[PDB]
C-alpha cells in the first residue's frame, strides 16, 4: 500500500520529461507521446537544505586501503559560479 | 612534502609539540610539566636582570639587593617575580609530584628516577639562592646545613671546611653559592629535556590507567591552548602574589642584614623546606636526621618497587585512595609542625608525623595493595 | 559468608562498574599481561577495546553512564584470567627451567 | 554587526594583524585612562597631585 | 579551460550522454543549454573570476571529511581547519 | 609513543563530531554543570575530608594544648 500510495503520488504532470536523442523524426516522436501518455492526467516540497559540515570516520584496521573524501559547499544548478 | 616533517629541527618540533600523540583524557594535573617549564624560564630570565644587578661580596650584598629593590626601575618586581616564582615553581613541582605518584605513573622507570634528580638538583639550588641574598637568616640556614653536612663521620669535617671556603661562612661562601645558584639551572634545562626525552620515547598517562593507545590526540592545537589557559592562570596568581602581598609567604627576620652574633629565636627555611627540617629536629641524633632526610627522598626513589597491585591507577583502589589523603594531610602536618618552634606537644606529634609518614610509605601501600590484590579474586 | 557482601559493595564502590568496564578492562599492562591481551579471540578483542574507548570518552566529558547500563556484578564475565594464568605458568616454567 | 566585522577584518590575514595592532593601541589609551580614574578614584585626598595643588 | 571544453564536448557524444543530458538539462535548468553558450560562458571566465569565487567557496568554510578504513593518522577536525585557511601559513 | 598509525587495531567503530563553528561554546553551563560538580563532589569528600578534619583538630587541639602549657604562669 506505501508503494502504490508513492507511486500515485510522484509521477504525475509536469516533473517527467519524454527524452529522444538520435535518428528519428520530432513530429512522430510528439505524435506518439499525445497519443499513448494520454490518461495519465497529472493534476508542494523542495525546501532548502542545511549543509552542516562535520567529520565521521568508521575505523576498520583490517583492511588495505583508506579512503577519504572531503567536501566544501557548492553553489548548486543556477549560477555562473558553477562554469 | 612538506616543511616540517624533513627539516631536522622541525622533526623534533614535531615529535615534540605538534603531532606527538597525546591521550584525550588527561586532566588539568597534567598541566604542570608546562607549568614547570614556564616557571623554569620565568626563573631563569627574571634571575639574569638580578643578576646583571648583583654584587656577589659579604660587604656589599645586601647593600646592592637594596640597591635594586629602590633605585634600577622596577627591581622590585624583578626580585618579587623571582623569589614567589620561587614559591610557585614548588608548589607546582609538589603537585606534579602528587600526579606521577597518585595515578600510577611511577611504574616508568627512567623517567622516574631522573625526575627525582631533578628533585634534589632544585631543592639545592633554590637553596643556594636563598643564601644569597645575605640576611640573617641566610646566613644561620647557610651554618646550619653546612654542619648538616659535617655530621657525617669519616668524610664530613674535611667536605665542610673544603666548601665553606674558609672556617666559618665567609666571602668565598657567598661567591661559590652565588656561582652554583648561577650555573645550576641550566644543568635543571638539560636534564628536564633528558626526562621530556624517555617520556616522548615511552607516552604518557590518563587518569583510569588503561593504556589509551585506540584514543590518542595530537597535542596541538588542544593542549597547546590548555597550557596556555594553566600558563594565564598561573602568571595570574604569581601576579597577584608579587602584587597584593609580597610578605605574606617570604620571611620577615630575613631583612635584617648579616650579623653573625645574634642567633634569632624563629629559625625557619623558607616555607618550602619546612618537612625537611620536621624530619630532622624530630629526631634526637645527628646521623639519624640526616640520614632519616636523605632517606625520605630516597623512599621517593624505592616507590617503583612497591607496585604490587594490579591496576595501575589508583582512582579504582577506594581503600589505597584514602590511605594516600592520610600520607598528603601527613606531610601538611609535617610542614605546619616544622614551621613552629619546639616544645612538648609539638615535639611529640613531630615524632609521631614522621613515624606515620614512613608507616603509610613502606608498610601501608603494600598491605592495602595485598588486600585488593586478594578482594577481587585475583 | 560477609566476605561477599564486602565484595559486593567493593565492586559497587570501586568505580569501575560506573563506567561500563568489566573486571579485566582495568588490568595493568606488563610483558604477561601484554601477552594475554594479544591471546584473544576476536569479537572479544574488539568488544574490548570498544569498551575502553567508551571509558576515555566518558571519563573525558566526566559523564558517568545511567543507571540502566551500569556492569552488574551478577554477571561478571570475566574473562582474560585464564589466558593470564597460562602465560604466568609457562613463565614461571621457563624461570625454573633456567634457574635449575 | 558582525557580519561586516567579519567581511572586512576576518577574511584575509594582514587586515587582522593591522586590526589587532590598533585596537591594541586604543586599548592602551582607553585602559590607562580607565585605570587612572579609577585609582584616583578610590584613593581622593591622599594622593600627591592635590597636595601639589596646595602648592 | 582546455580541459574543461575537451571534456564537455567528449562526454556529449554518441546517443545515451545526449539523451541524458536532455533529461538532466529540462529538468534542473528548464531548458537545454547549446553549447555556444557554454561556450560564452567559458569566454566570460579569466584568472581573476576563478581566485575571486574559489576565495568565496573553498577558503575558510567548515568541511564535511568522510573515512573508512585505516585512518589512524587521518588529523584531526581543527588540524583540517587549521590547514584551511592561510596566515600564509 | 610512536607517530599514528602503528598503535593499535580496531573493528568496526563509527566516530561522529560536530564542527566547532556549528555548535555553541558552552552546552548548558548551568543546568547540568552545577548538578554535575555536586556529584564529582559527593563521590571525592568522604575520601579526601576525614585526614583534613583530623587535620584541622591537631591544629586545634595543639594550640590549645600549647596555650595550656603557657597560660597558667
Ligand atoms: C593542599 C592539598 C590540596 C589538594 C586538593 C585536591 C583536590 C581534588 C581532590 C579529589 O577530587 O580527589 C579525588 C580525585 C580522584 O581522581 P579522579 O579520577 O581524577 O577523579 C574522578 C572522581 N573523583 O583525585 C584528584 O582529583 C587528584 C588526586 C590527588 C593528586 C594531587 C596530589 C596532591 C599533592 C600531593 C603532594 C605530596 C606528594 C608527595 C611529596 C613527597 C615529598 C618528599
Ligand atoms: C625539574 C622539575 C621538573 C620538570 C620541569 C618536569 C617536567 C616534566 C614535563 C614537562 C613532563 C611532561 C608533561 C607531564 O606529563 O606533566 C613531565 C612528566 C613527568 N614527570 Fe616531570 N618534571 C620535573 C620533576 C619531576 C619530578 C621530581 C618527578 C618525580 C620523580 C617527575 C616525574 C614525572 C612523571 C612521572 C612524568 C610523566 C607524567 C605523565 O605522563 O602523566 N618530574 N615532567
Ligand atoms: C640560572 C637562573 C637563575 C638566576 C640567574 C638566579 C639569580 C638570582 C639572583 C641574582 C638572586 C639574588 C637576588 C635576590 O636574592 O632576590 C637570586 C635569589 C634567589 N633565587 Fe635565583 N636565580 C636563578 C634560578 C633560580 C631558581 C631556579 C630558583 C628556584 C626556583 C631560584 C630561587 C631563588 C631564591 C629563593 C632566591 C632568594 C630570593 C630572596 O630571598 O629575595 N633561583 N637568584
Amino acid at each position: 500500500a506505501d508503494l502504490t500510495e508513492y507511486l500515485s503520488r510522484h509521477y504525475k504532470a509536469p516533473r517527467m520529461v519524454l527524452a529522444a536523442a538520435g535518428g528519428l523524426e520530432h513530429r512522430q516522436l510528439l505524435d506518439l507521446a499525445q497519443k499513448h501518455f494520454s490518461g495519465l492526467s497529472g493534476t508542494p516540497t523542495l525546501t532548502p537544505c542545511r549543509f552542516t559540515g562535520s567529520e565521521i570516520r568508521h575505523r576498520e584496521d583490517g583492511l588495505p586501503l583508506a579512503h577519504v573524501a572531503i567536501a566544501v559547499e557548492g553553489p548548486g544548478w543556477a549560477n555562473p559560479d558553477n562554469v | 612534502i612538506n616543511i616540517r616533517k624533513t627539516h631536522p629541527l622541525m622533526k623534533i618540533v614535531n615529535n615534540a609539540f605538534i603531532d606527538l600523540p597525546a591521550p584525550s583524557n588527561i586532566s588539568s594535573w597534567w598541566n604542570f610539566g608546562s607549568l614547570l617549564g614556564i616557571c623554569l624560564i620565568l626563573q631563569i630570565l627574571t634571575g639574569l636582570f638580578l643578576a646583571m644587578h648583583y654584587t656577589p661580596d659579604t660587604t656589599t650584598a645586601f647593600s646592592s639587593v637594596t640597591h635594586i629593590c629602590r633605585d634600577v626601575n622596577y627591581g622590585w618586581i624583578i626580585r618579587y617575580m623571582h623569589a614567589n616564582g620561587a614559591s610557585m615553581f614548588f608548589i607546582c613541582l609538589f603537585m606534579h609530584v602528587g600526579r606521577g605518584l597518585y595515578y600510577g605513573s611511577y611504574t616508568f622507570l627512567e623517567t622516574w628516577n631522573i625526575g627525582v634528580i631533578l628533585l634534589f638538583a632544585t631543592m639545592a639550588t633554590a637553596f643556594m639562592g636563598y643564601v644569597l641574598p645575605w640576611g640573617q637568616m641566610s646566613f644561620w640556614g647557610a651554618t646550619v646545613i653546612t654542619n648538616l653536612l659535617s655530621a657525617i663521620p669519616y668524610i664530613g669535617t674535611n667536605l665542610v671546611e673544603w666548601i665553606w671556603g674558609g672556617f666559618s661562612v665567609d666571602k668565598a661562601t657567598l661567591t661559590r653559592f652565588f656561582a652554583f645558584h648561577f650555573i645550576f639551572p641550566f644543568i635543571i634545562a638539560a636534564l628536564a629535556m633528558v626526562h621530556l626525552l624517555f617520556l616522548h620515547e615511552t607516552g604518557s598517562n590518563n587518569p583510569t590507567g588503561i593504556p589509551s593507545d585506540t584514543d590518542k590526540i595530537p597535542f596541538h592545537p588542544y593542549y597547546t591552548i590548555k597550557d596556555i589557559l594553566g600558563a594565564i592562570l598561573l602568571i595570574l596568581i604569581l601576579m597577584l602574589l608579587v602584587l597584593f602581598t609580597p610578605d605574606l609567604l617570604g620571611d620577615p627576620d630575613n631583612y635584617t642584614p648579616a650579623n653573625p652574633l645574634n642567633t634569632p629565636p624563629h629559625i625557619k627555611p623558607e616555607w618550602y623546606f619546612l618537612f625537611a627540617y620536621a624530619i630532622l629536629r624530630s629526631i634526637p641524633n645527628k646521623l639519624g636526621g640526616v640520614l632519616a632526610l636523605v632517606l625520605s627522598i630516597l623512599v621517593l626513589v624505592i616507590m617503583p618497587l612497591l607496585h604490587t597491585s594490579k591496576q595501575r591507577s589508583m582512582m579504582f583502589r577506594p581503600i589505597s585512595q584514602c590511605m594516600f589523603w592520610i600520607l598528603v594531610a601527613d606531610l601538611l602536618t609535617l610542614t605546619w609542625i616544622g614551621g613552629q618552634p619546639v616544645e612538648h606537644p609539638y615535639i611529640i606529634i613531630g615524632q609521631l608525623a614522621s613515624i606515620m609518614y614512613f608507616l603509610i610509605i613502606l608498610v601501608m601501600m603494600p598491605v592495602a595493595s595485598i588486600i585488593e590484590n586478594n578482594l577481587l579474586k585475583w | 559468608k560477609w566476605l561477599e557482601g564486602i565484595r559486593k559493595w567493593y565492586y559497587n564502590a570501586a568505580g569501575f562498574n560506573k563506567l561500563g568496564l568489566m573486571r579485566d578492562d582495568t588490568i595493568h599492562e606488563n610483558d604477561d599481561v601484554k601477552e594475554a591481551i594479544r591471546r584473544l579471540p576476536e569479537n572479544l578483542y574488539n568488544d574490548r577495546v570498544f569498551r575502553i574507548k567508551r571509558a576515555l570518552d566518558l571519563s573525558m566529558r566526566q559523564q558517568i553512564l545511567p543507571k540502566e547500563q551500569w556492569t552488574k556484578y551478577e554477571e561478571d564475565k570475566f574473562y582474560l584470567e585464564p589466558y593470564l594464568k597460562e602465560v604466568i605458568r609457562e613463565r614461571k616454567e621457563r624461570e625454573e627451567w633456567t634457574k635449575k | 554587526l558582525t557580519a561586516r566585522l567579519y567581511s572586512l577584518l576576518f577574511r584575509r590575514t594582514s587586515t587582522f594583524a593591522l586590526t589587532i595592532v590598533v585596537g591594541a593601541l586604543f586599548f592602551e589609551r582607553a585602559f590607562d585612562q580607565g585605570a587612572d580614574a579609577i585609582y584616583e578614584h578610590i584613593n581622593e585626598g591622599k594622593l600627591w597631585k592635590h597636595i601639589k595643588h596646595k602648592y | 579551460k582546455n580541459l574543461l571544453r575537451n571534456a564537455l564536448v567528449s562526454h556529449l557524444d554518441g546517443t545515451t550522454p545526449v539523451c541524458e543530458d536532455i533529461g538532466r538539462s529540462l529538468l534542473t535548468y528548464g531548458r537545454r543549454i547549446p553549447l555556444a553558450e557554454w561556450e560564452s560562458r567559458i569566454a566570460e571566465v579569466d584568472a581573476r573570476v576563478v581566485r575571486e569565487v574559489c576565495s568565496k567557496y573553498f577558503y575558510d568554510q567548515c568541511p564535511a571529511v568522510a573515512g573508512f578504513g585505516p585512518i589512524e593518522q587521518l588529523p584531526d577536525y581543527n588540524r583540517i581547519r587549521s590547514g584551511m585557511f592561510w596566515l600564509r601559513f | 609513543g610512536r607517530q599514528f598509525g602503528h598503535l593499535t587495531r580496531v573493528r568496526h567503530v563509527i566516530t561522529y563530531s560536530l564542527s566547532p563553528f556549528e555548535q555553541r561554546a558552552f552546552p548548558h553551563y548551568f543546568s547540568k554543570g552545577i548538578p554535575n560538580v555536586l556529584r564529582r563532589t559527593r563521590a571525592c569528600i568522604l575520601r579526601v575530608a576525614p585526614p583534613f578534619v583530623v587535620f584541622y583538630l591537631v591544629y586545634t587541639w595543639g594550640t590549645q594544648e600549647f596555650e595550656k602549657s603557657k597560660r597558667k604562669n
